């Protein structure tokens, strides 16, 4: 196909043009809700921890995909390996509240605790980038899913439920020195 | 009496990708409305189809250019999402998270020269089976190819066909093997007139039937 | 054979707020009747709407008063359920147990002066964006405001509007931030006649669309 | 309250052959099509019925031959899937994985001699009950037998009947017992004309009602 490139209108040419035939495509895997729907690790933990999806690794499957969007929305599931009981408080709660049983508190039960939490921010959607301040770089303090507290938090896993992404942003593969390909060991039978 | 159950060994463990849901603990939460929020995308490939991103050539230029009016191989690259030239594209950004693919990959060529500069280019798909790529338009003509003039319309799009023995190909590469290298794409300049400093910007996007298959988390963390 | 079940890891623990019920152990208990017992309330906000409680000013007085007949800023307070002036109100009593709110907060002004004392007041809602509150009725006039005379009717009610960037605001405060301070309310006296020792009693209640959102237990125990 | 269950002792363990399925962890996988792929077989016995394989005689020859024109017992073997002569057949390959069988086993005899060589053979089924097999056609004639000429048609098929006290027989053998040795098959040459160096190739396949019963894993691993 020949088109006026400057306009930037999308152009999707096909194999048919030179006698080929287009082949049926199944894209369930690339579906946003599906691909974001899985448990991923959070690395920097402390006995008192505020749930911030931006804590996900920047090159992780979810971490990178989340970053490749400007705005997002979702509910959540968390898995916590903790010593003592775990207390969670919603977005906007005083840190002091994590000390009280009246808030959702889960009594220890091996090997860990898995919970379903609702989106609790005061905004219609959240962002992975915010050009400006929230005070009278970092993101505004209100961009969180609440906080959790236990005597010791050994592991945290987060899972995005009902994810919605908006306004996509750059997503990068590892850079290549070789100038031909990026080569690495693909799994193959032993012997 | 009560119901007898067999708590089964081998079942019950947490699997990071399981198809179940956790038990809820904080009910009755109503969210602020977000009806009709703009720019939503529901499938990564809708985006990869509509937004081509740039290829990377010598010295990281999203274009090729030649000072001689003779036939020249302006650029050649491997048909791999792992290719050096694709390393900064959104398509490759997305593909690194899937083990396999199949389908059409579309190349876009945009001429940026002045009104007084003309050129004629050729693009060829060289399947695997030859030791090295054709260095001349004559030898490459015997492949699936397209030729085009620079004129009123600055952009030309070409589909790199999926032609392989297996129904899917790996997105990653390892060493020259049948499942991870599907040939080369060669871009030639047949000739030009007064286009010594003028360039051909190249970008890539996903085709109508492009497909990515199996979710993976291979980045070093 | 019997039913196979997978006792799942991560489930089963007690959560103080879970949506299930315990197993019963003492059945057949019939209670004394309490049909039509008086004064029942089923939602805290029904009470907060119908029963205004007093604000707290200098030296803990539920009122303001000025000895001069000139224009004066009688009082100013932060539009925060955490405000010093609101600290003894039922609305703030209720709000400390919820993380967020939105909606109208209603102020009530009652004049207690003698028949021979008259005054004219003004109340203004100053949104965030200005460094400090207006010290004069002239400067505050450019805001959303109401003015009123003292006459036969002793009470005047005014709605402090919910105007913010986000759909909800925090009930608690931390430091000057966009989510926890929503401006000020300024009460001025335009002038008065023989009202040197006469007062204006102020109270607050919840508006038609006032709403509290997320249950919390933040008090030191 | 919740459902009361009795986690039962003696249940729950993994059994390598249980009739249940595991819990899934990687959904939405669509396979490359393999519609109408050739040479599919769904039951081992469909193959064992249609593809006879060779018996093994002296010095591992899939045939018998005699240099004398007189009556001779060309070969005798035990009616056992464990027999030495059956040891290289597909039928025995399959049977070693089942504890019992019943049904018809078919023998195939193919003459490979020249046009100028003729012969007349006999095959007999000797049931258990006699100490040793008949060494002559005369003595064996009193058994279930078949005789045939060599002519235009080179192949002759004969069914070894299932005749036993029990309804099933063991596929394996241990020592002379009623459940593991079901007699002998004796192949004789009644006479021949100029067939000194000519052979009779023998193969075996499963009959219409041949059946294998109970899956086992008895090979040394």
């Amino acid at each position: 196909t020949t088109t006026t490139g400057e306009s930037a209108d999308p152009v999707t040419t096909t194999v048919e043009n030179y006698g080929g035939e287009t082949q049926v495509q199944r894209r369930q895997h690339t579906d946003v809700t599906f691909i974001m729907d899985r448990f991923v690790k959070i690395q920097n933990l402390n006995p008192t921890h505020v749930i911030d999806l931006m804590q996900t690794h920047q090159h992780g499957l979810v971490g990178a995909l989340l970053r490749a969007a400007t705005y997002y929305f979702s509910d959540l599931e968390i898995v916590v390996r903790h010593d003592g009981n775990l207390t969670w408080v919603p977005n906007g709660a005083p840190e002091a509240a994590l000390s009280n049983t009246g808030n959702p508190t889960a009594y220890l039960k091996a090997p860990f605790t898995r919970l379903a939490l609702p989106y609790t921010a005061p905004h219609r959607v959240l962002a992975t980038v915010y050009n400006g301040t929230s005070k009278y770089a970092q993101l505004p303090a209100s961009f969180n899913f609440g906080a959790i507290q236990a005597t010791t938090i050994h592991e945290l896993l987060v899972r995005m439920k009902r994810a919605e992404l908006y306004c996509p942003r750059p997503l990068l593969a590892v850079e290549v020195s070789s100038q031909d390909r990026h080569k690495q060991k693909i799994i193959a039978p032993a012997k | 009496g009560i119901v007898p159950v067999a708590c089964s060994d081998g079942y019950g463990g947490l699997v990071t990708t399981d198809p179940k849901t956790a038990d809820p603990v904080y009910g009755m939460v109503y969210n602020p409305p977000r009806t009709n929020y703009p720019g939503r995308f529901t499938n990564l490939l809708d985006v990869a189809e509509a937004c081509p991103t740039f290829l990377c050539f010598d010295e990281g230029k999203p274009y090729v250019v030649t000072r001689t009016d003779e036939q020249r191989l302006l650029a050649k690259f491997d048909v791999s999402l792992a290719a050096k030239h694709m390393s900064n594209t959104y398509l490759s950004g997305i593909a690194q998270y899937y083990a396999q693919y199949s389908g059409t990959i579309n190349l876009h060529f945009m001429f940026t020269g002045s009104t007084d500069s003309k050129a004629r280019y050729m693009v060829a798909y060289v399947p695997p089976g030859v030791e090295t790529p054709p260095d001349t338009p004559e030898k490459a003509a015997h492949c699936i190819h397209a030729e085009w003039d620079t004129g009123l319309n600055s952009k030309f799009t070409f589909s790199i066909p999926y032609v392989s023995a297996a129904d899917y190909a790996y997105t990653a590469s390892d060493v020259a093997e049948t499942t991870n290298v599907q040939g080369w794409v060669c871009i030639y300049q047949i000739t030009h007139g007064k286009a010594e400093q003028d360039t051909l910007v190249v970008s890539v996007s996903a085709g109508k039937d492009f497909e990515l298959r199996l979710p993976i988390d291979p980045r070093s963390q």
